[PDB]
């Protein structure tokens, strides 16, 4: 079966270097080329070029030229992507293609999110947040959890270990000086709260921080 | 496969150098009605060596 993986999530800073790989599998390497397709952090996709793999000759996009690569390793059927003197503006997700030629590809790659940032790994802020008066509309009481400046990502917020997910939406996070902010809020009704408990379980164990906040009426 | 390929023997390159022209002589086109002649003519009188 056909099916190309890459490096995964990748924590980068500016003025650094990396090379991106990209393995692939059920076929032999060197009969297809690896288009190489960046998105942008506007959800743009912008199309950085195709290494002719045999020969293994890199074709680059003129706009991505000279500060990228694109190499290759024929044994184990990696295809990599190099990257020299790494920019903020690159921070974004990276992918490669099994080439059909003039047709493209009938495969996308697993996909490469490169983050090019200058911060400290941080446990995040989990606030528990009371809701007040007017936070209280038709028989439910919203509950909410405040999750502000955590590196890096991912966190997995829950509710009570999980247990409710009903009105539970988990927001993302964006950038404030390099750390992250999100929120997650819980619907529950006027009858849940404060009789029974609601805590929000942040997970971050990329700061290894699992916190538990319970919300208290005021 | 030691510069730049995984092919031997052959390749391609274009090699661009912009111009740059440090002197130039320049031609001239006479037209004919554009042609003095200036004729000195003379006749001899009583003269000095002035």
């Amino acid at each position: 079966q056909v099916q190309l993986m890459e490096s995964g999530p990748e924590l980068k800073k500016p003025g650094e270097t990396v090379k991106i790989s990209c393995t692939t599998s059920g076929y032999t390497f060197t009969d297809y080329a690896m288009h190489w397709v960046k998105q942008a952090p506007g959800k743009g996709l912008e199309w950085m070029g195709w290494i002719n793999t045999a020969t293994g000759e890199p074709t680059y996009a003129y706009d991505f030229k000279e500060r990228f690569g694109f190499s290759l390793e024929t044994s184990a059927s990696t295809a990599f992507l190099q990257i020299s003197n790494l920019k903020i503006e690159d921070t974004a997700t990276y992918f490669c293609a099994s080439d059909g030629r003039y047709w493209y590809f009938g495969v996308w790659g697993a996909g490469t999110s490169v983050t090019v940032s200058s911060p400290k790994t941080t446990p995040p802020s989990v606030y528990p947040l009371a809701p007040v008066c007017g936070d209280t509309t038709g028989s439910m009481v919203t509950l909410g959890c405040l999750v502000k400046g955590y590196f890096p990502e991912p966190v997995t917020v829950t509710w009570n270990s999980g247990s409710l997910s009903s009105g539970v939406h988990t927001f993302p996070a964006v950038l404030q000086s390099d750390l992250y902010t999100l929120s997650s809020s819980v619907t529950v009704p006027s009858s849940t709260w404060p009789s029974e408990t609601v805590t929000c379980n942040v997970a971050h164990p990329a700061s290894s921080t699992k916190v538990d906040k319970k919300i208290v009426p005021r | 496969w030691g510069n730049g390929c995984g092919l031997f023997g052959k390749g391609s390159i274009d090699t661009c150098a912009k111009f740059s022209c440090t002197s130039k002589a320049i031609g001239r086109t006479i037209q004919p009605e554009n042609i003095k002649y200036e004729v000195g003519i003379f006749v001899h009188g009583t003269t000095t060596s002035e």
